């Protein structure tokens, strides 16, 4: 369908708070980070969203193969293009899905500046 | 090695047991009249 | 369970020998110290004992929230129902728990007019 950029799976779009600005994502630097078994997390690319924390089109939608993948408002890359020191470049902790069949909500991260929690304007059940 | 040499504290230095289940097999044996 | 009142966790039942009197603790007015991280401590209810130095029911059981709390044999209440003056209203000293799970001794204190030891019958890990 969409090569490149499009929303058929709805990837991403929510409205965002800040810890810190009270405000959206606003163009964030995103790294994209991988939970493995030993609970650690790699980098995998670099991008800047856009004010409400949205981010599309860092490889083709289709073709990138699925897995244990991510859109993350990253704490280690957005904030430093603000000069400030962050901590969490990920954070190891677990997350549970997929009992029954798969949903939409995507990981758009706390931004606060060390740390990062998970932040969305939650949607029901809904195809 | 790994970060689980916390479970090697988990030798010898412990002892505490506590826990609750068979809830499974209750409907396993409510489950006790079909099987097929 | 037994709100108010009542043994679930053994709190308090023992054999107590006195300093200066050589018996159980009878009926001591009880002030309870708080231990903190400069090592003062601060007095939180009254009350007092039976004759083996007993006293349960200062808030409910499981209502009151845990933390650094204590059923203490206090110096410095008790020994002023006597009339002799007592210097340990507490004791500026250290105590560690808790490495590898709970266990059952509270602080049942030496009746001591001006100080305190912790006296009690030992009782071995039993559930």
């Amino acid at each position: 369908g969409p090569t490149g950029t499009g929303e058929s799976k709805r990837p991403l779009m929510v409205k965002v708070l800040d810890a810190v600005r009270g405000s959206p994502a606003i163009n964030v630097a995103v790294h994209v980070f991988r939970k493995a078994a030993d609970d650690t997390w790699e980098p995998f690319a670099s991008g800047k969203t856009s004010e409400s924390g949205e981010l599309h089109g860092l490889t083709t939608e289709e073709e990138f193969v699925e897995g244990i993948y991510k859109v993350e408002i990253d704490t280690k890359s957005y904030w430093k293009a603000l000069g400030i020191s962050p901590f969490h470049e990920h954070a190891e902790v677990v997350f549970t899905a997929n009992d029954s069949g798969p949903r939409r909500y995507t990981i758009a991260a706390l931004l606060s500046p060390y740390s990062y929690s998970t932040t969305a304007v939650v949607t029901n059940p809904k195809e | 090695d790994s970060g689980y040499e916390v479970h090697h504290q988990k030798l010898v230095f412990f002892a505490e047991d506590v826990g609750s289940n068979k809830g499974a097999i209750i409907g396993l044996m409510v489950g006790g009249v079909v099987i097929a």
